[PDB]
């Protein structure tokens, strides 16, 4: 076989360790998910600072001098835009998760006019940025970030939860060098098929594109496309315009760069696969067909949990509230209405 | 090439969700 007796129980221990990982977690998941936590702080504890990219800004704690990454969403537009039901249950989902590449809610509060979630600051900025200034990454690279992702979504799974929006965009880099996954936006605990339309054009899957519901792996193509771009600079499938984009998925011919080596290519076919009974994520052993494939096979699975491997790359950190590994966004004054607005829609939040 | 079709695509920026 391909293993030996040593290498074989420790895999098969390796293997039933997750699992027993993956049962507490739920447990403390659903505690969450059943009495979520509410009203944590109030707007005037913090000090207006900057905007990062809903409209998402630098805040600082005015007692502790702690910078915070702070959404805030106006509750007039996410009703007339029928985001009601999405902006309760990110909040719900961000308080009851907890994994060490998910960007942590650590105050939550509301006023008349807005829904506030005060987050983790992460001052390296988005993977995208750093992307597009290097072009594509290394294999090794692309592999580190890629590892966190295949566990973060074992985790996010386990929960029957769909995370749907996987995107350079939406990975931010810690000052360890590691990926921090931002904006449940579109986030589902769906424990079968869901049908919506969402997502991101580049990085749907085509049973979403298509009319058929689908399940949580459309998450393992989203990796796939990830890690395409990471190693390619550009993903697997665009076009000027959306709609074309969608043909070229539904078709699902990928082609690779000439310096793609041969495991990469093999895992991405097997991840960027239209036939659902043949996607990686998707077979009777789940996400053990990615995780011992061969281009993973120098990652070692605990120590990036651990956050005990080497980042392949430190974002410069120039202060405690320094913004230069962001872009520069137009500002707004942030306004409070003297009337409540959309009280009974958002009582929950 | 691949790389200059992306270029001349124009989704070479940050990309933006939809939700229908």
């Amino acid at each position: 076989g391909h293993m030996g007796n040593a290498a074989a129980a420790k895999k098969g221990s390796e293997q039933e360790s997750v699992k027993e990982f993956l049962a507490k977690a739920k447990e403390e998941f659903l505690k969450k998910w059943e009495s979520p936590s509410q009203n944590t702080a109030q707007l005037d504890h913090f000090d207006r600072i900057k905007t990062l990219g809903g409209r998402v800004m630098l805040v600082k704690h005015k007692e502790t001098g702690n910078h915070y990454a702070m959404k805030i969403l106006d509750k007039q537009k996410v009703v007339k835009l029928k985001q009601i039901e999405h902006t309760l249950n990110e909040k719900r989902i961000l308080q009851a998760v907890n994994f060490p590449f998910l960007v942590k809610l650590e105050f939550s509060f509301k006023d008349n006019s807005n829904l506030y979630m005060v987050m983790e600051y992460v001052p390296g900025g988005e993977m995208f940025s750093h992307l597009r200034r290097i072009g594509r990454f290394s294999e090794p690279h692309a592999r580190f970030y890629a590892a966190q992702i295949v566990l973060t979504f074992e985790y996010l799974h386990s929960l029957d939860l769909i995370y749907r929006d996987l995107k350079p965009e939406n990975l931010l880099i810690d000052q360890q060098g590691y990926i921090q996954v931002t904006d449940f936006g579109f986030a589902k605990r769906v424990k079968g098929r869901t049908w919506t339309l969402c997502g991101t054009p580049e990085y749907l899957a085509p049973e979403i594109i298509l009319s058929k519901g689908y399940n949580k792996a459309v998450d393992w193509w989203a990796l796939g496309v990830l890690i395409y771009e990471m190693a390619a600079g550009y993903p697997p499938f665009f076009a000027d315009q959306p709609i074309q984009i969608y043909e070229k998925i539904v078709s699902g011919k990928v082609r690779f760069p000439s310096h793609f080596s041969s495991d990469l290519k093999d895992l991405l076919r097997n991840l960027l696969q239209v036939d659902l009974t043949k996607r990686f994520g998707n077979l009777k052993n789940g996400v053990n067909d990615i995780k011992n494939h061969k281009w993973f096979a120098t990652t070692d699975w605990i120590a990036i949990y651990q956050r005990k491997v080497e980042a392949p790359f430190i974002p410069k950190f120039k202060g405690p509230g320094d913004t230069s590994n962001f872009d520069d966004y137009e500002e707004e004054e942030i306004r409070v209405s003297i009337n409540e607005k959309c009280g009974k829609e958002f009582t929950e939040f | 090439t691949t790389y200059a079709d992306f270029i001349a695509s124009g989704r070479t920026g940050r990309r933006n969700a939809i939700h229908d």
